[PDB]
């Protein structure tokens, strides 16, 4: 090649820590909540949630 | 008496530079890959601007 000034580029790339706020509808159910619950019934007054 | 005026003339302008690449598709693979098709368009530019 010629003498000159070339201009060459370069790169660099970021798939890395990405952040994802999201502004949720709801609040999460909290089954789990219930699920540890204390009060565990019997099997003849079985509780139910919706 | 001596009167005085004064003019302005333009002899040059700022030297703009495009890395035509980086203008079209930026950082992203498949850009770049679908863009090495056109060849030399982003050639012509370049050697224009020089
Ligand atoms: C487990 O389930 C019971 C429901 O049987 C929850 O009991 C409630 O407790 C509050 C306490 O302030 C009372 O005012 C309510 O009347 C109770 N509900 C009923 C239907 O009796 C209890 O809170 C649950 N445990 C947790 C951690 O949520």
């Amino acid at each position: 090649p010629n003498t000159g000034v070339y201009d060459l580029s370069g790169f660099t790339v970021k798939p890395v820590a990405t952040v994802y706020r999201r502004i949720p509808n709801l609040p999460d159910c909290d089954i789990d909540n219930w699920l540890n619950n204390v009060s565990v019934p019997s099997p003849l007054n079985w509780e139910r949630r919706i | 008496t001596i009167a005085g005026h004064e003019e302005f003339i333009q002899t040059s302008s700022p030297k703009v530079t495009i890395d035509c690449s980086a203008f079209v598709c930026s950082n992203y693979a498949a850009c770049h890959d679908l863009l090495s098709e056109y060849g030399t368009f982003c050639d012509n530019i370049n050697s224009i601007l020089n």
